[PDB]
């Protein structure tokens, strides 16, 4: 019967405090039924935290501590780490604020944050970029403490990856209350990139997004990816956040506070169970705020070791030597049209699972129209000019210098009943021309093949093929072996001919 | 407007010096109605009670900044941390006066922390300066595994990257562990003679005694250390002649108190001239918000040039560490720490006395000990390195040239035949040819003996990423040379950009290019329509993991040809030549020299097209090899007079 | 990042021209260069240094190197000797300029041999060459 104490600080509604004392007889499922303790600090300041923890440790002999706090609190993690270093009690930080990973911990501490490192978030985000084939991106960082770690992480992840990443520019902006608003607008006016990866806190994120909207950096053709630091209180996002903003969180993001507390207490109880089963005795409780022993006892070091690797209800809570989570199930979320954070992708066992075959861009910032530098390009397969092939068996994706083209649904047989597309690799003369254009004119594109008709033909008044795709606004432009004639030019606008052609007759000489 | 400052000091008389300094600052900077007040408390043994007293005594008042000193009793980072947390919650700047740990320079943990004395990591920079003064390039880095040692290693490596150099190797030993001799053994096997140590006093003593037992303190060795390793128990066991360094003031509490009060007073005056300064929280309890001015106060404090200090100019870098400090270089001569220089922030100037190096030498010792035994890896290339079985008695058959001169031969150790039929032993065989004669002349000229062996897997070398690997690694001869199995590559190794980043190349001993070999002359180089339009009818490939593979992989225009070649690449040049003669392979793309020799000697085959990648063969060595210049000069001299022409006539006509 | 480069005219590799006085400057693909002279032929301030324009194979190599390695440079020809020759222990030409720290580097028709390589550092040979005999048939 281990004793586990739960500390609070999210405040909120007051009647929920009764729930806190109702936590006594509900852990009956876990082995070795736990003795819970409920204390809530309702101000969360260094003096209050120290006093509450001291009184806790001196009153009853507790085994572990579960701490939850508000999202926006910065320096609470350091205080908990210091307390664990002095009193040698294994703490567990759940919820937010104090679950932001504090990578260098005190040598004797047992903080054990229930969060994910910045490098792991960067790996998941770069996996998303690889999945959607976004090779060119620009990094925007604030002066927030830790931006150097962010830059080191993005460079490390980009270098240790297959695709030839094109980091267009890195600028260290300056956000904050009021501040020097100039020279950030000027810099945000020279950011030419289709994909932007930003690093900032919540308030700095709001300032940055207001500045970017003022600078025309939101809407279709711009994709923003941020780690969890920029988000705060996922339940209600600000009005400045653009739709389609992509972030990566842990699977417990949607869980309630009660479920998080249950998971943390379960981690402590399972660690105690494993330690008792392997040693034959319950772990010794923690000390006090009094004189600290100094050298770490072997019992405390062994209990910590058994507390690291714990699996519970399928999902594992293996903890790094640095105190954060290793190999957790990660959830890629994005802001939809309704301004709600919704799940888009999953990351289990190093394999991405995205729900969208092509990334939707339904932002409504088309007031300048020119802002949408993204194009939807239709095409077909003609052997010399457009060649399609199956993706590379090894790493999926596509072979170098080969644009990824998604065949237009399976509409050949799926009559508007199935969403997903089919990935293929497209190359050839027309595709090389399109790549050159992308670089010259500086636009982004979505290549997809045509399943209704081949090139274009008026069939009882309606057009099919690439001409039909362009005419009925399903595609911004169509490239391929599309001959210019008068009939087609009356309904669409052709470009300068880049390949001479005509009608020719072929015969067998033999 | 009264401004209150706080301090945590040790002797309670340092509090009196703090009050005197604040009075001097309040008189020098016009008092008017600014009234810089001063309050102070003493350090407490229990850290939690120390933090609580910081809340109750200093944070309770409207403190604008907190100064923190270090008690005389050594406790390392234990003592200044609590303040840095409590004041860091509200973004109240805290200035450390004597703390040296590098953990306090990490602004993500200790948010509002500044210091008037640089950390131990900065001792790397002065070390770097010595490496420029005495031209030391090959160094060994012996850092402890604690965070301070990692910071020192990272700082030194970052400095070296700008110079675009590297440490020979880094040896991380666990703090407080005995018998690190095994690690030292590795340092003994290296060619570098310079050791740079970064560890605590007890670890320094352990390393010193272990190195003394292993004769690492003798002549030719150079030891570079910091102040932690030349004080206390480390100084007693320190080997004679080591070079350490000490900060000038360092432990002068009073000078740092005065300087910190001066900088704080200047910053406070500037801040009150800035308006919108709000007010400190006035109490930890109740207040749960940061001080709004805090970040602005810290920004003003960092951008300050107080060029009137007792310890010299007081300026801070991007993370609050004191920039441009003064160090004194100390040499252990006859168990006395004599001062033999001063590092004035940018240069080291020798002033008095004579440096006594660890072996008692009076002259600057070089940082390397180039050996005489050279392990040379080589490959089997037909005109350059013929490899033949040796006779039953274990010696090479005597053989004379057609001209009538003896053919020099060497005993190599190679893997007998391909892997399956091999008995998996390095059998001795006989190696001779162009490269062997070049090597013999080179060894005679440069005065070194050698032992020759063949490459284990018979590949020239390329970078490949095996699945589920954290990084790519070179294979073949390149991997053998980088890993340390070989000291020098004497083989037709092509010089290209990919290999040159990791490997030093000599001046070319043979200029050549790439060409195509065909049976019985109907291909116009790599511009031929059939080459750019692959089909199952026409098959062409090169040797796996060679310079041609690297060349074809790096070209986007040649990507389709690269795929077609990769689908049918061969294992070795002889196998591909035999396949071409056996009508199994249509075109073989390889080196101009080898292919031309094969076509001339074997007949029945012809080379087609012009050379499309002109390069040369060069002797490969490890980066920053001391004798790279000597090898290059010897090769240039051999080219100049007659030797390369004689070799060309003899071997590949 | 500013390198001082020495050179001289050799014809296939370095070609010097006078800029057109009508346009002032000179055509693109031609880097501005100067003579190796001080204020003694100036005769005051009429023309303190001769402003010429250099082009050729080595100048194209230098421009590519500047755009890749990202350095700035000027360019000045050589009037004391041509290529380099140890005259009574003193070096003239490009080798003399580089050896005596007057120029950061020298480019042009500069051959690599042992005597020069002892004194200064040489890059990788970017164009092959050697002793050759020419006869008229
Ligand atoms: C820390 O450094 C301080 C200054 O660098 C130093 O204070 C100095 O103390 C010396 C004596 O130790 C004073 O010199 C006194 O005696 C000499 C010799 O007769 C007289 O010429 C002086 O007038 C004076 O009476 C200095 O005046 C004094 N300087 C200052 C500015 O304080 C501390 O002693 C050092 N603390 C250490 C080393 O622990
Ligand atoms: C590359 O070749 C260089 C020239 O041959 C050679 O420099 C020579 O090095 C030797 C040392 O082995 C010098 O000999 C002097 O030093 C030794 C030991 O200190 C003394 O015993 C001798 O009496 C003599 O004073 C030569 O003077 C020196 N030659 C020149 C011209 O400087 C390099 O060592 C070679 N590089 C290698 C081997 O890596
Ligand atoms: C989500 O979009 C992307 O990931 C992406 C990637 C590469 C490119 C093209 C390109 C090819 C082959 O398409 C290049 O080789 C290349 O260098 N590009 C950059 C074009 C571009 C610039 C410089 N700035 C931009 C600002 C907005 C949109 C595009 C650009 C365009 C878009
Ligand atoms: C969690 O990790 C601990 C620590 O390694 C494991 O405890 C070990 O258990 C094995 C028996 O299976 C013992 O031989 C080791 O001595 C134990 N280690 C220590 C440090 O005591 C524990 O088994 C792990 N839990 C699970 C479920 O595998
Ligand atoms: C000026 O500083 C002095 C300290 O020298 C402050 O006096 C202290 O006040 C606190 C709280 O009132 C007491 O606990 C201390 O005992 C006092 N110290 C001494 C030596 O008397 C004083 O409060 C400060 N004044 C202002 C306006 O901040
Ligand atoms: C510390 O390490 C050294 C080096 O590994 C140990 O010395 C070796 O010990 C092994 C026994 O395991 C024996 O082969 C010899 O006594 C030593 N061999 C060599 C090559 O040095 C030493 O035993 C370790 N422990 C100490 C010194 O207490
Ligand atoms: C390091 O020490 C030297 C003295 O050896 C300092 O140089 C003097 O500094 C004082 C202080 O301002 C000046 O008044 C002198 O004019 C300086 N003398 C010389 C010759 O420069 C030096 O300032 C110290 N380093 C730092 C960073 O202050
Ligand atoms: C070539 O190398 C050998 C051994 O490596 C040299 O022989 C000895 O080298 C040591 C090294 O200093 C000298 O102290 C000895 O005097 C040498 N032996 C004799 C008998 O002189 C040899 O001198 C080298 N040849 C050179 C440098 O020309
Ligand atoms: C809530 O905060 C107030 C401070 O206004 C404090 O007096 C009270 O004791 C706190 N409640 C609990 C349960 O600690
Ligand atoms: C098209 O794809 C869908 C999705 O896999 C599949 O169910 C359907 O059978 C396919 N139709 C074909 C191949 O005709
Ligand atoms: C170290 O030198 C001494 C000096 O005689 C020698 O006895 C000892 O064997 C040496 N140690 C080695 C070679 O490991
Ligand atoms: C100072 O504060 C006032 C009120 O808080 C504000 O109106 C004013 O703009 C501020 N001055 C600045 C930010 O320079
Ligand atoms: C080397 O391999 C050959 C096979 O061709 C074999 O005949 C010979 O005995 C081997 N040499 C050994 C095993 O020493
Ligand atoms: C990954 O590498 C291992 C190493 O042997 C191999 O067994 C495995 O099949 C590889 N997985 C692939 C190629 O998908
Ligand atoms: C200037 O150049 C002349 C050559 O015309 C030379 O004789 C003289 O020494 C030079 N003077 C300098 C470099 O001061
Ligand atoms: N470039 C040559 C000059 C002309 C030649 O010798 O061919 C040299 O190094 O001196």
């Amino acid at each position: 019967a281990v004793t586990v104490a739960v500390v609070f600080g999210s405040s909120g509604p007051l009647q929920t405090q009764a729930r806190t004392r109702l936590t006594s007889q509900n852990f009956l499922d876990l082995p070795l039924e736990i003795q819970p303790l409920t204390v809530g600090v309702n101000n969360t300041n260094p003096s209050s935290i120290l006093t509450q923890i001291c009184g806790l440790l001196g009153a009853a002999r507790v085994h572990g501590i579960v701490f939850e706090d508000n999202v926006d609190t910065e320096a609470v993690a350091q205080l908990l780490d210091f307390v664990s270093s002095q009193t040698h009690v294994p703490i567990l930080s759940i919820s937010g604020g104090s679950a932001v990973v504090l990578t260098p911990k005190e040598p004797g501490s047992a903080f054990l944050q229930l969060g994910v490192s910045l490098e792991q978030q960067l790996q998941v985000l770069f996996k998303v970029l690889e999945e959607y084939d976004w090779s060119a991106f620009a990094v925007i960082t604030s002066l927030h403490p830790g931006h150097a770690l962010f830059l080191e992480g993005v460079r490390a992840v980009a270098d240790a990856s297959y695709l030839s990443w094109r980091l267009l520019d890195v600028l260290t902006l300056e956000l904050g209350p009021g501040g020097p608003r100039a020279r950030t607008q000027r810099l945000l006016r020279q950011v030419d990139a289709p994909v932007l990866v930003a690093y900032c806190s919540r308030e700095e994120a709001e300032v940055l997004f207001a500045e970017a909207a003022q600078a025309g950096l939101v809407g279709p053709g711009h994709v923003w990816l941020v780690p969890n630091l920029a988000l705060g209180s996922t339940d209600a996002p600000p009005a400045a956040f653009p739709v389609g903003l992509i972030s990566v969180v842990t699977e417990s993001w949607r869980l309630s506070l009660r479920q998080k507390v249950r998971d943390g207490v379960a981690i402590l109880a399972l660690g105690a169970h494993s330690y008792r089963r392997q040693y034959g005795t319950l772990p010794a409780p923690a000390g006090d705020c009094r004189s600290h022993p100094g050298p770490v006892s072997p019992a405390r070091e062994a209990f910590y070791r058994h507390l690291l690797n714990v699996t519970w209800e399928g999902r594992d809570f293996s903890f790094s030597p640095g105190g954060y989570l290793v190999r957790p199930t990660m959830v890629v979320i994005a802001l939809n049209r309704h301004r709600l954070w919704e799940m888009v992708g999953r990351w289990d066992h190093g394999v991405l699972y995205m729900k969208y075959p092509v990334w939707p861009r339904y932002s409504t910032s088309l007031q300048p129209v020119v802002d949408s530098r993204h194009l939807t390009v239709a095409t077909l397969e003609e052997r010399p000019f457009v060649i399609v092939e199956s993706p590379d068996p090894g790493t999926g994706g596509c072979v170098p210098n080969t644009v990824p083209c998604r065949r237009q649904s399976n509409h050949t047989f799926s009559s508007g009943d199935l969403t997903p597309y089919t990935k293929l690799c497209c190359k050839g003369f027309c595709i090389d021309i399109l790549k050159k254009l992308a670089k010259v004119v500086k636009f982004s594109y979505d290549l997809y093949l045509v399943t209704n008709g081949k090139h274009g033909k008026r069939v009882r008044g309606v057009w099919n093929g690439m001409i039909g795709e362009v005419y009925y606004k399903r595609a911004d432009m169509a490239i391929g072996s599309l001959t210019i004639n008068e009939e087609r030019s009356e309904i669409i606008d052709f470009s300068v001919p880049f390949v001479e052609t005509g009608i020719s007759v072929m015969v067998s000489r033999s | 407007k009264i401004v209150n400052i706080g301090a945590v000091l040790s002797t309670r008389k340092h509090e009196q010096m703090f009050r005197e300094a604040v009075n001097q600052a309040n008189k020098r900077h016009g008092s008017w109605k600014i009234q810089l007040n001063a309050t102070s408390v003493t350090h407490k043994p229990n850290a939690i009670q120390m933090a609580l007293s910081v809340c109750e005594d200093l944070i309770s008042s409207q403190v604008y900044a907190i100064l923190v000193s270090h008690p005389p009793t050594p406790n390392d980072h234990f003592t200044p941390t609590p303040v840095s947390y409590t004041a860091g919650f509200y973004r109240i700047p805290v200035l450390g006066l004597t703390t040296r740990m590098s953990i306090y320079s990490d602004k993500s943990i200790h948010l509002s922390f500044l210091r008037t004395v640089p950390p131990y990591s900065h001792q790397s920079s002065v070390w770097f300066e010595m490496m420029r003064v005495y031209n030391w390039n090959h160094i060994i880095l012996l850092v402890s595994d604690d965070h301070e040692g990692r910071a020192a290693q990272k700082r030194l490596e970052t400095l070296l990257e700008e110079r675009e150099s590297k440490a020979e190797k880094v040896l991380q030993f666990d703090p407080g562990t005995k018998n690190v001799t095994a690690l030292l053994m590795e340092a003994r096997e290296l060619e570098a003679r310079v050791i740079i140590l970064s560890a605590s006093e007890d670890d320094a003593a352990t390393v010193y005694r272990a190195a003394a037992m292993l004769n690492m303190t003798g002549s030719g060795y150079v030891w570079l250390v910091g102040e932690r390793e030349i004080s206390g128990n480390a100084l007693r066991y320190a080997p004679d002649g080591i070079i350490g360094l000490q900060l000038i003031n360092g432990k002068n509490e009073s000078a740092h108190i005065s300087d910190a009060v001066g900088v704080v007073a200047q910053a406070v005056h500037e801040l009150l001239e800035k308006e919108n300064i709000t007010d400190p929280p006035r109490g930890c309890v109740g207040n749960t918000n940061i001080w709004k001015t805090g970040p602005l106060f810290k920004r003003v404090l960092m951008s300050s040039k107080y060029a009137d200090g007792v310890t010299g100019r007081v300026e801070f870098n991007e993370d609050g560490d004191r920039k441009f400090a003064n160090y004194s270089i100390m040499n252990l001569q006859n168990r006395k720490l004599v001062q033999v220089g001063i590092y004035n922030g940018t240069h080291v100037i020798p002033n008095d006395r004579k440096i006594i190096w660890p072996g008692g030498e009076t002259e600057k010792p070089r940082g390397y000990q180039m050996s005489t035994r050279l392990k040379i890896v080589t490959i089997h290339q037909e005109p350059f390195v013929y490899v033949k079985p040796t006779m039953s008695d274990g010696t090479c058959k005597e053989e004379f040239t057609v001209n009538g001169d003896p053919v020099k031969k060497v005993i190599c150790t190679g893997p007998n035949d391909t892997s399956p039929g091999s008995p998996r032993h390095t059998v001795p065989q006989c190696c001779y040819g162009f490269c062997i004669d070049l090597l013999i002349k080179l060894a005679r000229t440069m005065n070194f003996t050698y032992e020759v062996h063949l490459v284990a897997d018979g590949k020239f070398g390329t970078q490949e990423r095996v699945n589920n690997s954290n990084k790519k690694e070179w294979n073949g001869m390149m991997g053998e040379l980088l890993s340390g199995q070989a000291d020098m590559i004497v083989a037709p190794l092509t010089i290209n950009n990919e290999r040159a980043q990791y490997i030093e190349f000599s001046k070319p001993f043979k200029y050549q290019g790439l060409t195509i070999l065909v049976k019985k002359e109907r291909i116009t180089g790599i511009n031929d329509p059939r080459l750019r339009n692959p089909s199952d009818k026409f098959i062409y490939a090169t040797v796996k993991q060679s310079s041609v593979d690297i060349y074809f992989r790096r070209q986007v225009e040649l990507s389709t040809m690269y795929r077609h070649m990769e689908k049918h690449n061969y294992e070795s040049a002889a196998e591909a030549i035999q396949a071409v003669r056996d009508n199994k392979l249509h075109a073989f793309i390889w080196d101009s020299a080898v292919l031309e020799f094969e076509a001339s000697q074997k007949c029945d085959l012809v080379t087609t097209g012009e050379l499309f990648f002109r390069s040369g063969f060069g002797i490969g060595m490890r980066k920053d090899s001391p004798w790279k210049q000597n090898v290059s000069l010897s090769i240039l001299k051999s080219h100049e007079n007659g030797f390369m022409e004689d070799l060309d006539k003899t071997w590949v006509r």
